[PDB]
């Protein structure tokens, strides 16, 4: 009897489980970027070359 | 009249085995489905050792003057649920599971059951 009232307590509600576990963010907006990674020029040319 | 307890205790849900623990360690009754002797013999000595630990333990290590466990309740990884409570010179050992782990055990009662069907027509198709 005492056994079957520790059952019933602990059947009412799980008490442990955790609302989306492991699952991540899945989908997420991403910006698009654009990095300028370096730049070359002509240096001292006479008027300017395209 | 004493058996029906027994039967009693796998009606209530979540519930999968009981065993009882006399004074002296040797185990009274224990549940069917659980390894019956070998297992009592080991899980008897398990509980002894951590109920009188526990009971000494709450008495001096905790400096409180008549303290004493009634039920002691360890929830481990999965479904397991191990409450003990003890009355009189008897202490026993209750495993009962969660939600999905009863849900579990149905589907692979029910995966066991199938089988069993898929071998009685296959020996009625070796038969015909």
């Amino acid at each position: 009897e005492g056994v079957e009232k520790c059952i019933y307590q602990n059947n009412q509600i799980d008490l442990l489980e955790e609302y989306f576990e492991g699952e991540t963010s899945e989908h997420v907006v991403e910006n698009l970027s654009s990095k300028t990674l370096m730049l070359f020029k002509d240096e001292k040319e006479i008027c300017k070359r395209s | 009249n004493a058996d029906d307890q027994l039967k009693q205790l796998s009606a209530l849900e979540g519930a999968n085995g009981y065993v009882i623990f006399n004074e002296s360690g040797i185990p009274l009754k224990r549940h069917e489905k659980s390894i019956s002797h070998e297992k009592a013999v080991h899980i008897a000595a398990l509980v002894s050792d951590l109920w009188n630990v526990s009971k000494k333990v709450i008495q001096r290590d905790l400096k409180t003057p008549e303290n004493d466990i009634e039920v002691i309740r360890l929830r481990t990884k999965h479904s397991y649920e191990y409450i003990i409570t003890q009355s009189g010179d008897f202490t026993m050992l209750a495993i009962q599971l969660c939600g999905k782990a009863i849900e579990e055990a149905k589907k692979a009662a029910a995966a066991a059951a199938a089988a069993a069907v898929v071998q009685e027509e296959n020996k009625e198709k070796e038969k015909k």
